[PDB]
């Protein structure tokens, strides 16, 4: 019994890009949600299926923590029943999502003068990503009917595109650190409660 | 028996401020969540703010920064502090009690409300 | 590569019409496809956009009225226009969108007149 | 949500000179989504520049864009009889947004 | 089709500096990872260094860290590896390759190699 | 921003008739619906929560059914006291709960 | 961290069947063992990645198989150009990037 790992997810030095999103499993710890409250910095605290004021009286078998870095003007895509470049190729949440998603600002924690081109996202994909799936590939997208082998030219494009975060940049186009805590419940007995 | 007598309404100049309360009775006021719900002739019932059992506050996009909510366990009083009022703020404000059945959330008992008008 | 449009004609106000944009050299079912119209005396204007995954996006002035669909077998992109109004008279071009690289393949367009 | 205004509305020049066409945005937007376009009368538009300074494939070397932030500029080194048409600047938020169009005319 | 060439090499007495260069073309040289694999004669292969897209995330090897610097230019399409305090074992053929992975979930794998350059260290 | 649509906006019936109003959702929100009844000028009250559970003290005539993006509230036999403006609200997305427009049930 | 290839000198006549191995402890992360081909005096080229696949331009006569500790590379009838030294590599994570030794094949 110890305080849960919700101290490094929100305070890590390096954050993951959208396509290669890192996932943490949290189990066998006493839930300490007090850090989320009275923070005055979380610019988006939305919960789906469970209220945020009733988090301390609920039993959760497994808690999954997922972390991305997306553009400010597309945080709204992270929700059940939403469509877009992110919610259809990069990340996906099922229509019965049971968790809380949080996102704050990192205007000067990830941005550097001249542009931090580290963060990338999927721009081309054939189909719709299945929920809670991470498809990672470098295979070059074939837009036309002619098979393409390795070369990059017409009708043959790279799947990943980099962001352009900068110091003097608009609020909607500024980087955001977004965390998802899916409070999934399993038919197996709830080993951990509270 | 749970009565929520809201008070503090009245004519107020634009950009002014008020401190309207909601007195309760008949139950413990430290184990339940408080919300503010307003009713307008135009957009109907809306959720304005809320306060929990651990000092957490939640405000809509428009409400954020302007209005603040507060609790007082000793005197059984729930407050709403309003700053920089706008013209389109006239409504009847109801304080509601939040109750739960597992994962579902609902409002069980409601007050009477006060008329608030900005002139 | 070519984009050939069809289905244009004269339709009385309030009626229905069905435009088609057959494509050769680029797959309709694997790229972002755009419908952009050109009213006379005015510049271009976005109408709709369909993702490779089936997502649909429409402009504010055409919400609920227009429907965009595609069929893989015939490799033809459509646009269904119901509840037509007099302000929809323009030339409709189909384009393939690369977002970062812009739209580089266009069609000569189909002409729609309502009166 | 993004309104792009190009100034001037109609620029009158002569062949060989250097053109200065701009596209100003209401809010600062990433330079990796700005594409200039050209359209001659009775014709489908042609892609000139994508991003901010990259010539599209098959495009001559006269066109050379520049700028970042809110103010952008399209520059033609020497005007030719084939470079007098309508120019568009396209942006990309949640969906494409187009400008009002600028037409080059002979002095 | 990926083209990699190498420039720089020869004979240098131990205790001076040398600078390699690997120009590349045929693909976008801002979205792919670089490498440096060297080969002493008749012994085997050994990886040396790696650089990301932005040129800021260099991961050297255990036996070369301290006197090697890997530099990347994206406006010129040229990779670099500066060599300082050369020892006797440092003579080899240096190969520049291209990383064929996403560099975040996985890194490593080489898809296309260059040709190579002999460098000798003696007097 | 979750839109909520209710129809019809008006429904008149004689005493003892069967009354049915419909609640529709912008997106699939499961079974997180709550009903309300508001006498004219008085305090609104909760009738049914989660679209199937009866509140602690409510006339047995009211009943609820529906799932997904369409929900229905059923009244067996109308009584003169059941003339009010009804509301339906979702509890799926929190803390920004959004209500419907409301339905005024007139008595002829 | 360490890689072993045996036998280092395989005597095989043209055609027939060939077998190679890159056994090593510290089992791979998921499937990350790659294979390379090195004709004499020329830079090496990749054949199989992911422990079972083919790179762009690898004929169907090269096949890969192996999971965990033991791995194999299989070639059908050898044309008189696939007689060179092959290399096996572990990739995927950390500076643990290591190459094997050498498994050149004899003509006769
Ligand atoms: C991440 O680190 C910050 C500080 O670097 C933490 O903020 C502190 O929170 C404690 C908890 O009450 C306060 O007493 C401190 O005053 C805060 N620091 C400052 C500078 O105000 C934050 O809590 C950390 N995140 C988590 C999840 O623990």
């Amino acid at each position: 019994t110890n305080l849960c790992p919700f101290g490094e997810v929100f305070n890590a030095t390096r954050f993951a890009s959208v396509y290669a999103w890192n996932r943490k499993r949290i189990s066998n710890c006493v839930a300490d949600y007090s850090v989320l409250y009275n923070s005055a910095s979380f610019s988006t605290f939305k919960c789906y299926g469970v209220s945020p004021t009733k988090l301390n009286d609920l039993c959760f078998t497994n808690v999954y923590a997922d972390s991305f870095v997306i553009r400010g003007d597309e945080v709204r895509q992270i929700a059940p029943g939403q469509t877009g470049k992110i919610a259809d190729y990069n990340y996906k949440l099922p229509d019965d999502f049971t968790g809380c998603v949080i996102a704050w600002n990192s205007n000067n924690l990830d941005s550097k003068v001249g542009g931090n081109y580290n963060y990338r996202y999927r721009l081309f994909r054939k189909s719709n990503l299945k929920p809670f799936e991470r498809d990672i590939s470098t295979e070059i997208y074939q837009a036309g009917s002619k098979p393409c082998n390795g070369v990059e030219g017409f009708n043959c494009y790279f799947p990943l595109q980099s962001y352009g975060f900068q110091p003097t940049n608009g609020v909607g186009y500024q980087p955001y650190r977004v965390v998802v805590l899916s409070f999934e419940l399993l038919h197996a007995p709830a080993t951990v409660c509270g | 028996e749970v009565q929520l007598v809201e008070s503090g309404g009245g004519l107020v100049q634009p950009g002014g401020s008020l401190r309207l309360s909601c007195a309760a009775s008949g139950f413990t006021f430290s184990s339940y969540d408080m919300h503010w719900v307003r009713q307008t002739t135009g957009k109907g019932l809306e959720w304005v703010s809320t306060i929990g059992t651990a000092g957490d506050t939640y405000y809509p996009d428009s409400v954020k920064g302007r209005f603040t909510i507060s609790r007082e366990d000793a005197k059984n009083s729930l407050y709403l502090q309003m700053n920089s009022l706008r013209a389109g703020d006239t409504a009847v404000y109801y304080c509601a009690r939040g109750d739960s059945s597992g994962y579902y959330y609902y409002f069980d008992y409601w007050g009477q409300g006060t008329l608030l008008t900005v002139s | 590569v070519q984009l050939v449009e069809s289905g244009g004609g004269l339709v009385q106000p309030g009626g229905s019409l069905r435009l088609s944009c057959a494509a050769s050299g680029i797959t309709v079912s694997s790229n972002y496809m755009n419908w952009v119209r050109q009213a006379p005396g005015k510049g271009l204007e976005w109408v709709s956009l369909i993702y490779s995954g089936g997502s649909t996006y429409y402009a504010d002035s055409v919400k609920g009225r227009f429907t965009i669909s595609r069929d893989n077998s015939k490799n033809t992109l459509y646009l269904q226009m119901n509840s037509l109004r007099a302000e929809d008279t323009a030339v409709y071009h189909c384009a393939r969108d690369l977002v970062v690289y812009g739209m580089d393949v266009w069609g000569q367009g189909t002409t729609v007149t309502v009166s | 949500e993004i309104v792009l205004t190009q100034s001037p509305g109609t620029l009158s020049l002569s062949p060989g000179e250097r053109a200065t066409l701009s596209c100003r945005a209401s809010q600062s937007v990433s330079s990796s989504y700005l594409a200039w376009y050209q359209q001659k009368p009775g014709q489908a538009p042609r892609l000139l520049i994508y991003g901010a300074s990259s010539r599209a494939t098959g495009i001559p070397d006269r066109f050379s864009g520049s700028g970042s932030g809110t103010d952008f500029t399209l520059t033609i080194s020497r005007l030719e009889p084939e470079d007098f048409a309508v120019y568009y600047c396209q942006q990309y938020g949640s969906s494409p947004t187009f400008g009002q169009g600028t037409k080059l005319e002979i002095k | 089709q990926v083209q990699l060439v190498e420039s720089g090499g020869g004979v240098v007495q131990p205790g001076r500096s040398l600078r390699l260069s690997c120009a590349a073309s045929g693909f976008t040289f801002s979205s792919y990872g670089m490498h440096w694999v060297r080969q002493a004669p008749g012994k085997g292969l050994e990886w040396v260094a790696l650089i990301w897209f932005d040129g800021s995330n260099k991961y050297y090897a255990d036996s070369v860290k301290g006197r090697f610097t890997i530099s990347r230019d994206n406006s010129k399409n040229t990779l670099y590896l500066q060599m300082n305090s050369l020892r006797a074992e440092d003579t080899a053929v240096y190969y520049c390759a291209r990383d064929g992975l996403d560099l975040e979930w996985l890194f490593g794998l080489f898809d296309y190699w260059g040709q190579g350059t002999l460098v000798t260290v003696s007097s | 921003d979750i839109q909520m649509t209710q129809s019809p906006s008006s429904l008149s019936a004689a005493v003892g008739d069967r009354v049915t109003i419909t609640c529709r959702a912008s997106q699939s929100i499961g079974s997180y619906l709550n009903w309300y009844q508001q006498k004219p000028g008085k305090a609104p009250k909760l009738l049914i929560y989660a679209a199937s559970s009866l509140q602690s003290g409510v006339p047995s005539r009211f009943s609820g059914s529906g799932s997904g993006t369409d929900f229905t509230l059923t009244i067996s036999s109308l009584q003169p006291e059941d003339f009010a403006i009804y509301y339906c609200q979702q509890s799926y997305v929190s803390p920004t709960y959004t209500f419907g427009p409301g339905t005024k049930v007139d008595i002829k």
